[PDB]
């Protein structure tokens, strides 16, 4: 309703990233070799990231537009619009932490 | 990560990047709880610093990381926003934009000065969303899913659907553009003439603001969709009501050429 | 020429911070430190001082107070760092920052003095004065 | 009936004008010489420096060299996309020097691409042609010192990766230096390592004044040669350890080695010429008997030490001047990128030895076709001296062979191009055209080699001079380069001659390029031609010297783009060169001896000749050029007709009767016509149409694949699932459409099937189906359609199937089908009309017969000109083209009228006066007086002064008609137009039209993957551009919404161009978006970086631009 | 109104006029083997002579319109402000004038004949060397757009 | 075209006041179906066409005529935002 | 371009740009465009 | 086939520093707009068709075909929903159906859409 007109710029606490993430990415796996499915804890996971296909989870038990917002019992997968996937972030927690090298180099 | 044709897959360097750091912060974990002697676990966590600043600005420090087969450096997230394909300089310099065409323009003298030539070919397609709805509101077609089966699938054009698209033309403008655009007149709003032919009919006395000559020159065509669009293309972007210079003051839309010559 | 030429002396060099956040030497714009300066006053504290300066027209459009559109060019590395650390705010008061966000342009239709116009017919205004 | 003006003879023809790529590759090849006696050139000289190779011991050697034959034919390598090539052996012998083993075998090294007969190369199926690159030619030079306005630095510089540039200059000190490689010391340092003492250095040089005093180093020359060559190695290489066999190898391999050193055999002549001395090898140092003896050091500093003092004889050497810059030709560019291939193959023998077993390994385990075969591909397919051939019309090709380019690799870039370099220097005379070049960012980068102009052996550009002694002409004709010319003084082709003998007492001649008049006893060298001067299209320019060189720049290039007519005509007025241009094209067809024609029909022509031989000659009938123009022959002969040899047998595209016909004769008016010949504007009538003038056949080629997808194997078939029986009337049985069908946009061409990748239909597509009964296909039709704005007729056919003889074809691929279209396309409203003078123009209006502007006698112009597009462009070779054609328009002749030797203005008034007595007498003899309407412009005509008072109506009809006007009449009115207006031929062309020039048209399409942005596809075409200068101007006008539009909607925003899309459908204002799809993603990115992007609305609280999307 | 080669009318005072500049021309090497003039201001003598000598031959022209062929096309085209400048109908009549070497400093010898009468090889090939200069010769608002967009 | 185009200009203060004003009420018009207008059937703009003469489908053509007539109102904050359109359909 | 008081929003910044550079291509016939840069 | 690996979208094209591979790549997963309005157009008309049928007639259409919760439900469970038999709900199936198909002879609105 309100409409922006500024822009602040800062830096960003780690419980603040965690904050933006629907899902800690702990594979290196992104999708399956034969059903070119994404893998369960990859880059491209559903259950984090968001649906591939329109109020449609990855098993098929939720595909309409009525269950919207309701995640599923064995996938994981909230039925809602594919387009979250280009706006829903993840994140990798570090074992050791590590330095940011624009304020480094 | 898309496969293209041939059925080969096309991913993104970033994707590489985080998949280098999943795999060195994971093995990281596993020899902590391994209870691991120092010299690896300072490895460890040497690469994983080299991973996370190859993440964030591969190359910076260190020699980049690259894919087996080439000397590219993979693209970090830096550089999707840095130089010239950076993010930052993606909506200053410009975009591809739908709704638009191009032609080689041509003289068209009966002309009035807020009007050009469209070609009916070109003006079907660049207002081809308005020409289904008046379709539909005529009863040439059901619905708009008819009418946009009838333009696809017939090559036939009943001139009950030219009097529809002419419909839908009367009072728009388009906007017309001749590059170089050197100062704003290089874009100007005329309202659209259906015309015979391929080309583009520009008036004689817009020609010195544009730059344009007959000798091969082509023009692009674009419809400001909205209301506020068409509101603003036609009461300060209309090519008849740019008569003077912005520069000096003096007349830029005036008698040339022939029409000196004549007089 | 003079809207150019007067954008080529826009930032000046504090020369004496006063009581203000400033340091000697920083380069900032003229129409800021005057801004400051008369909330300093106010306050009852003592104003900054200031050298005018010369730039070029590249150099004036590099120094720019937005991070936005100051990223726009080469170094947006160096840019993005100080604007996170400081936490600075852009403002979007020129055309440039608000193109880069995809924002509608402050001039013309776009401006804050007629872009809230509103527009009513007789009927209408009499239907909504009955509330 | 064809008169010749002039008075020049040329003595001489044109050059073969081919032989700068046919010649060049020949002699690099050397196919007809036999291994044995080949000239240790070109691409045998890449294997004699690549071997022998020794380094456990090995000596591979060089023996023969053979080309292979061609495994196709270049027709069925143009239908395959196959390169046409042949394969590449070689006889390696390996020996043993431990042992003294010895096997020979041949080996593949690779397929080498081979050029055809007009100078070209089929690379994947495309012609091809290798331009000739201007480089810095190699030897010593001696140029004035910048920073020392007292002397000169001397310069020896060697081919490219041949050795490095070397400097010598005298400092401020006095002592001379010598600078290689960044490195700075004196030279007697090197001078010691080649045997010299201080008592040779004084006595040969002690005549140039002090200057040797600057060269004495009494220390230096103290030393030996042996530890002046490890004081020199300290110097220039510090970084190891100055070890004395290190510090011998060094310098050996820098000055010495041939096969790291070899300045060039152009620059060794040039050294030789320069100096005048005398080299045998190409290195600045030998390597006798242990020690260094010296060979250009001395001479060049001899020459550096005289030119300083000031002695006659010594000059400077001009940077541009074309004795200074060479031609690199193909077999050059070609051999260059060869023995590269054998570096890389050196590199796969040495390594290949360290391993294995070293005792016996054959050379074809040792020896790979792979580092040979990726070299020469890149130099066709990739390099810039090697882009598509220009085939527009056979003289595009064959200027295309003529270009000479300063860019490629190794040449120039357009940024530091500069301008010395994209001038004209005074050395082109004779051997690059000053006006052909391009205009644009290439100007004078790219020029075009002169008519005459012809390249020596060793790259440099020759023009031919007649020898003349004691102010007589010989028959003898000597091709000088540019050094030599600047010997000589040279007088101009159009000096008056007394039957070869000279007549003038002041005669007008060059000396290094300057005018100079001058005595016939002056005067040894006499220009062949004006001709020599220009290049192949501007020497087809009549009446060039009326014309401003800018304008016909235009009328040169403009040749190049003129697209072949149905019935097209060789010019009225020519300059005399149309026909060699045809001839050396090779698009016509000669007979190859003396004989008769035996049988003559489209497709061939049979002819029995001298030696009993019969020979039947194809005719190509509408074959497809790089262009899409057609190329088609048309028999010239008939049954029983006697030819000669040469004699022509067909014509090519754009040739009449052997005869360069670029365009058509039309009737042409110059007056300005309501406005719609505005600014270049041109009015035509429909006649041309009726008459198919400028009509042209124009086919295009589509192609599509049937591959193997995971989710099933595409299918080309007739059985497309939901489709009309009308929609496939024209598809054969397999599903390819029929020759002779006409197709418009949309029509399918080749039908195909592709499995839909199984996924649920979706339940409003089940209620769907369920309501009009049918049943779901697993298929969905992915069939090649034609394009919008193409279209015509199906000429020809193609299907290369997976599986079967003769073919293999990419993986995953089953088959591939090809379709051949053909269009007539009419003269019409947006096409480019253009003559040989550089008048542009676009065809704005259409004109019926009845409006257009008529003669008394009724017959009507064909085109209406407008004359403001003549006096600010400086041409009027365009209207004595036209006065000309008048003549020859009721006279019936042709006209040839050689540039700087045509037709004088006297010489067209009479053909005037001779026209006007034929048309006004036909007039009388019919009984037809002066018209009133004449009489009423002859009036006027007087009034101003056009006609002399008092002259009768039919001597004032005269005296306009000589000064190339008519009296016009109004066609729409029946009045005549109020002045006098000269009408005639001109000769205009109609010019190529690339795809991309048509008209395009888009609402919506594909947008591309990581940037949304419009994207052209195969069922509509890409967005315009709108850049960042549009923005500005939007901008300019306060154009918010408008920009906003540009910026979002119409480009990269996702939810805004499908929510305006649907308000426009159902007939909603298109809505504004709520937050831009280019702020999401620039906050997302930068969240990324972990770095926190608040988006804070009046009062600096957060909102949310992503509204329950990814808000958690 | 229409353009034929006769309406690029030559005065007959430029046939004058360039015979009054030999007569000078050569007035000046006199003055030069004299002793009178050094090499430069004999060139400059030259230079100038040529340079009023064009101007000479361009006020013939058009005061040979104005005063004979009011209504000429290449007059009233350029009068009016139709198409073309002075200099532009100067080379279709009069004489084309003093060209440029790629050096930079004039050439002594003028081009004397118009583009009606046609010019020689040498005065072709020698105008190309400043005909390509000018082709050669033909970011700032990008810079302005910068610092002044707000 | 846009006749009257310089009595619009009078109108307000900045031309592109101008601009949202006839903008802002071409969108009420199409919102509306042009039943919200303040023209009479004689002075409605109407489109020259075979079968008949109908009204002229654009509407900021519709605008720019009924500001000609001062028949609309138009300036800053004059009426509350939500109450507008609420009270307007 | 109107002859009138200027529009409150009309964007001068740029427009003084335009009309500056668009004639930088006709600064030929002396120091010409290189000294509007040294400015 | 599977050996190889992907091709990278940011993979220069030409010697231009201002294109990669997957600057020229259509997104074929993405609707077009007019795909996009045509599927909502479809969902539209369909709404409208089945508002001429009675709510029982038009539920057990929208319950057999899934439209309801994304499943084509049998005979037996649109029985069980409405309490009747699987014979009842065919002929429900089957009167709605033809009663479709002749508003659909008389509108046409429903005759594209159909590929
Ligand atoms: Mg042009
Ligand atoms: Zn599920």
């Amino acid at each position: 309703k309100k409409e922006v007109r500024k822009v602040r710029i800062a830096l960003a606490s780690p419980e603040k990233i965690r904050s933006w993430s629907y899902g800690e990415v702990e594979k290196p796996e992104t999708i399956n070799y034969r059903t070119l499915k994404p893998e369960r804890d990859g880059l491209f996971d559903e259950r984090i990231f968001g649906p591939i296909k329109d109020y449609e989870c990855a098993c098929g038990k939720y595909k309409r537009q009525r269950f919207e917002g309701k995640v599923c019992e064995r996938c994981g997968v909230e039925v809602t619009r594919s387009i979250v996937r280009r706006y829903r972030m993840g994140h990798i927690e570090l074992a050791t932490p590590a330095a940011h090298i624009w304020f480094v180099k | 990560m898309v496969q293209v044709d041939g059925g080969r897959f096309a991913t993104s360097d970033l994707n590489d990047l985080y998949r280098r750091l999943i795999n060195r912060n994971n093995r990281l974990k596993k020899l902590l709880a391994q209870g691991a002697p120092e010299i690896i676990i300072r490895n460890e966590k040497r690469m994983l610093q080299e991973a996370v600043d190859a993440v964030i600005d591969n190359g910076r420090r260190g020699s980049p990381v690259t894919n087996p087969g080439s000397e590219r450096p993979l693209r970090s997230l830096t550089d999707i926003l840095s130089g010239k394909q950076g993010r930052f300089r993606q909506n200053l310099l410009g975009k591809r934009v739908d709704y638009s065409g191009r032609s080689v323009i041509v003289v068209g003298p009966q002309l009035k000065l807020h009007q050009c030539g469209l070609p009916k070919r070109m003006a079907l397609e660049l207002f081809k969303p308005f020409l289904l709805k008046k379709m539909e509101e005529k009863a040439i077609a059901p619905n708009v899913k008819a009418a946009r089966r009838m333009l696809e699938r017939q090559r036939d054009i009943k001139d009950e659907v030219w009097d529809a698209l002419e419909e839908v033309i009367h009072g728009k403008v388009v906007l017309l553009n001749r590059a170089p655009t050197l100062h704003r007149l290089g874009i100007q709003a005329f309202q659209p003439v259906l015309v015979e032919g391929q080309s583009i009919q520009l008036h004689p006395l817009v020609c010195e603001a544009f730059n344009a000559d007959f000798d091969g020159d082509q023009m692009a065509v674009h419809v400001p969709l909205s209301s506020f669009a068409q509101a603003e293309a036609r009461i300060q972007m209309l090519s008849a009501h740019n008569l003077l210079s912005p520069a000096s003051g003096e007349p830029l839309a005036k008698p040339s050429r022939d029409i000196i010559l004549g007089l | 020429i003079e809207i150019v030429v007067r954008q080529m002396l826009k930032y000046v060099e504090v020369t004496d911070p006063g009581d203000s956040r400033l340091l000697e030497g920083q380069v900032l714009e003229k129409w800021d430190v005057e801004a400051l300066n008369e909330r300093l006053i106010a306050e009852g504290k003592v104003p900054v001082a200031w050298k005018p300066l010369l730039m070029g027209v590249t150099k004036s459009a590099l120094s720019t107070k937005s991070w936005l559109s100051a990223a726009s060019f080469q170094n947006t590395t160096h840019v993005l760092t100080e604007a996170a650390i400081a936490g600075k705010k852009d403002e979007l008061i020129g055309l440039k920052e608000n193109v880069i966000l995809g924002r509608l342009i402050p001039a013309g239709t776009g401006s804050d003095f007629v872009r809230f116009t509103q527009v009513v017919d007789q009927r209408t205004l009499k239907a909504i004065e009955e509330a | 009936e064809i008169k010749r003006f002039g008075r020049i003879r040329e003595v001489i023809p044109l050059p073969p004008l081919t032989e700068i790529q046919v010649e060049s590759y020949k002699k690099a090849l050397q196919a007809d010489v036999p291994p044995e006696k080949r000239e240790n050139v070109g691409i045998q000289a890449a294997f004699k420096e690549t071997f022998p190779i020794e380094e456990g011991g090995l000596v591979l050697d060089f023996l023969e060299y053979r080309i292979g034959d061609p495994p196709f034919s270049q027709d069925e390598c143009r239908e395959k996309d196959l390169t046409y090539q042949a394969p590449l052996y070689a006889r390696l012998q390996l020996i043993h020097k431990d042992t003294g083993l010895i096997k020979e075998d041949e080996v593949f090294l690779g397929h080498l691409p081979l050029m055809t007969e007009d100078g070209s190369f089929i690379i994947n199926g495309a012609d091809r042609v290798i331009v000739s690159q201007i480089h810095r030619s190699p030897g010593v030079y001696f140029t004035p010192d910048p920073a020392r306005p007292g002397r000169y630095i001397a310069s020896i510089i060697p081919l490219p990766k041949r050795g490095p540039w070397i400097d010598l200059e005298v400092e401020a000190s006095g002592v001379v230096t010598m600078k290689v490689n960044k490195r700075k010391f004196p030279l007697v340092l090197l001078l010691r390592v080649l045997g010299y003492d201080q008592e040779t250095l004084v006595r040969e040089l002690s005549a140039y004044g002090d200057l040797v005093q600057g060269l004495l180093d009494e220390a230096v020359l103290a030393m030996r040669p042996e530890e002046a060559m490890v004081r020199l190695f300290t110097l220039l290489r510090p970084g190891d350890p100055p070890k004395k066999d290190k510090a011998l190898a060094y310098l050996f391999g820098l000055l010495a080695d041939p096969k790291r050193y070899d300045l060039g055999e152009a620059g060794r002549y040039k050294a030789e010429e320069k100096l005048g001395v005398g080299l045998s090898g190409r290195t600045l140092v030998r390597f006798e008997d242990g020690e260094f003896k010296d060979e250009v050091f001395l001479p060049t500093l001899r020459y550096l030490f005289a030119l300083t003092a000031g002695v006659p004889g010594h000059e400077v050497d001009d940077i541009d001047h074309l004795g200074n810059r060479r031609i690199r030709t193909v077999g050059e560019l070609m051999a260059d990128q060869f023995r590269v291939g054998l570096a890389r193959l050196a590199r796969g023998v040495r390594e290949r030895m360290v391993m294995g077993s070293p005792d016996t390994l054959t050379p074809a385990k040792l020896v790979n076709s792979r580092p040979l075969e990726a070299a020469l591909r890149e130099f066709f397919s990739r390099s810039q001296l090697s882009q598509f051939k220009d085939e527009t019309n056979p003289l595009s090709s064959l200027r295309h062979k003529r270009r000479i380019s300063a860019l490629g690799p190794g040449g120039l870039t357009r940024e530091r191009a500069g301008f010395d370099v994209r001038d004209v220097h005074r050395t082109h005379y004779g051997r690059i055209c000053p006006v052909e070049t391009p205009e644009g960012a290439n100007i004078g980068l790219i020029t075009s080699l002169a008519a005459y102009a012809r390249v020596d052996a060793l790259g440099f550009i020759r023009t031919p001079y007649r020898r003349v002694k004691n102010g007589v002409v010989t028959e003898e004709v000597v091709y000088m380069t540019a050094s030599e010319e600047d010997r000589y003084t040279i007088a101009q082709a159009n000096t008056p001659l007394e039957g070869d003998r000279i007549a003038t007492d002041r005669v007008v001649a060059r000396r290094r390029g300057e005018p100079v008049i001058v005595a016939p006893e002056e005067v040894e060298f006499m220009d062949v031609s004006p001709k020599q001067v220009f290049s192949l299209n501007t020497n087809l320019i009549p009446f060039l010297e009326h014309d401003d060189a800018n304008r016909a720049l235009m009328g040169s290039n403009m040749q190049t783009q003129a697209v072949p007519l149905i019935r097209a005509q060789a010019p009225v007025v020519m300059t005399g060169l149309e026909e060699r241009v045809v001839r050396d094209s090779l698009a016509a067809l000669y007979a190859e001896e003396d004989g008769e024609v035996v049988k003559v029909d489209g497709t061939r022509i049979a002819v029995r000749y001298e030696d009993g031989r019969l020979v039947e000659h194809p005719l190509r009938r509408y074959a497809r050029s790089n262009q899409g123009t057609a190329f088609d022959q048309r028999p010239r002969v008939r049954v029983g007709q006697r030819v000669k040899k040469g004699d022509l047998l067909a014509d090519g595209p754009a040739s009449e009767e052997g005869f360069l016909a670029l365009g058509q004769n039309v009737l042409v008016a110059i007056m300005p016509f309501d406005g719609y010949n505005f600014e270049d504007a041109i009015v035509i009538s429909e006649e041309l149409l009726k008459r198919d003038f400028y009509t042209s056949i124009h086919i295009e080629r589509y192609e599509i694949e049937a591959r193997d997808t995971k989710l099933g194997p595409e299918r080309i078939t007739r059985d497309i699932p939901h489709l009309s029986e009308a929609a496939l009337r024209d598809l054969d049985e397999e599903g390819i459409v029929r020759i002779g069908a006409e197709v418009k946009p949309g029509d399918i061409l080749v039908g195909r099937t592709s499995f839909k990748g199984e996924q649920e239909p979706s339940p409003e597509e089940r209620l769907l189906r369920s309501i009009f009964g049918e049943k779901a296909r697993d298929v969905k039709d992915t069939s090649l359609r034609v394009p919008p704005g193409e279209g015509g007729i199906v000429v020809g056919r193609l299907r290369l199937r997976r599986g079967d003889p003769g073919v293999e074809l990419k993986p995953g691929v089953r088959e591939v089908v090809r379709v051949f279209v053909a269009q007539k396309r009419k003269l019409q409203v947006g096409d480019k009309l253009a003559n040989r003078h550089g008048n542009k123009g676009v065809v704005a209006k259409i004109l019926p017969v009845e409006d257009m502007p008529h003669l008394p006698d009724g017959t009507p112009v064909d085109v209406i000109l407008n004359p403001l597009g003549v006096p600010s462009r400086m041409n009027l070779g365009q209207i004595l083209e036209t006065h000309l054609g008048l003549a020859g328009y009721f006279l019936g002749q042709r006209y040839i009228s050689p540039v700087f030797d045509g037709a004088t203005e006297p010489e067209i008034k009479e053909l005037l006066a001779e026209a006007f007595n034929l048309y006004f007498g036909k007039r009388q003899g019919e009984g037809f007086g002066v018209d009133k309407r004449e009489k009423e412009v002859l009036a006027r005509a007087e009034k101003l002064g056009l006609v002399s008072p008092g002259k009768s109506p039919e001597e004032q009809l005269k005296e306009l008609f000589d000064l190339g006007k008519v009296v016009l009449y109004d066609g729409r009115t029946g009045e005549p137009f109020e002045g006098p207006i000269v009408v005639g031929q001109m000769f205009i062309m109609k010019l190529y039209h690339m795809v991309e020039d048509k008209m395009h048209a888009r609402s919506t399409g594909p947008y591309s993957l990581i940037t949304q942005q419009p994207l052209g596809g195969k069922a509509q075409f890409g967005g315009q551009r709108f850049g960042e200068m549009e923005v500005w101007a939007l901008e300019a006008y306060g154009a918010a919404h408008t920009l906003q539009e540009m910026l979002t909607i119409k480009s990269d925003d996702i939810e805004g161009r499908n929510a305006a899309y649907q308000a426009i459908i159902k007939g909603e204002d298109v809505p504004e978006p709520s937050v831009p799809e280019s702020f999401r993603v620039l906050v997302k990115e930068l969240q990324a970086l972990a770095l926190d992007v608040q988006t804070l609305d009046e009062k600096d609280n957060p909102v949310d631009i992503f509204e329950g999307l990814a808000s958690k | 109104i229409t353009i034929g080669i006769d309406d690029a009318v030559i005065p007959e005072e430029k046939q004058r006029y360039l015979e009054e500049a030999d007569r000078k021309l050569r007035q000046i090497e006199q003055a030069y083997e004299m002793g009178f003039l050094t090499d430069r201001e004999r060139y400059d003598q030259v230079i100038q002579l040529w340079t009023e000598t064009t101007e000479k031959v361009t006020q013939a022209v058009f005061k040979n319109f104005e005063e004979n062929y009011p209504f000429n096309p290449l007059y009233v085209m350029a009068q009016s402000g139709a198409r073309g400048n002075p200099q532009q109908i100067r080379q279709l009549c009069g004489m084309r004038g003093l060209m440029q070497k790629p050096s930079g400093e004039t050439f002594e010898v003028p081009v004397r004949s118009s583009f009606r009468e046609g010019l020689t090889v040498l005065e072709y090939f020698i105008s190309s060397h400043g005909a390509r200069k000018g082709g050669a010769d033909t970011y700032l608002t990008r810079k302005l757009v910068d610092v002044a967009h707000e | 075209a846009e006749p009257g185009i310089d009595k619009l200009f009078g109108m307000v203060d900045s031309k592109y006041r101008l601009t949202v004003v006839v903008a802002k009420r071409a969108q009420q018009l199409l919102r509306h179906r042009f039943k919200n207008t303040v023209l009479e059937p004689e002075e409605r703009p109407k489109m020259r066409t075979l079968e008949g003469l109908y009204d002229d489908p654009n509407a900021v053509t519709w605008a720019m005529k009924e500001l000609l007539t001062g028949r609309l109102f138009f300036g800053e904050n004059l009426v509350p935002e939500d109450r507008l359109q609420k009270e307007m359909e | 371009s109107m002859a009138r008081p200027v529009s409150i929003g009309e964007a001068v910044g740029v427009v003084a740009a335009e009309s500056i550079g668009e004639p930088g291509t006709q600064l030929t016939m002396t120091q010409g465009l290189p000294r509007v840069i040294e400015l | 086939k599977i050996a190889q690996e992907p091709v990278s979208l940011e993979t220069p094209i030409g010697d231009e520093k201002d294109s990669f591979y997957g600057d020229f790549i259509p997104d074929e997963n993405l609707p077009s707009p007019v795909e996009a309005a045509a599927q909502s157009l479809l969902s539209e008309e369909l709404e409208k068709a089945l508002s001429k049928l009675s709510e029982r007639e038009a539920m057990v259409l929208k319950l057999r075909k899934g439209l309801i919760d994304g499943r084509e439900h049998t005979l037996e469970e649109v029985g069980a929903y409405f309490g009747v038999t699987r014979e009842r709900i065919r002929q429900i199936e089957n009167k709605a159906l033809r009663k479709l198909k002749y508003h659909e002879s008389r509108t046409r609105k429903l005759r594209d859409f159909l590929e």
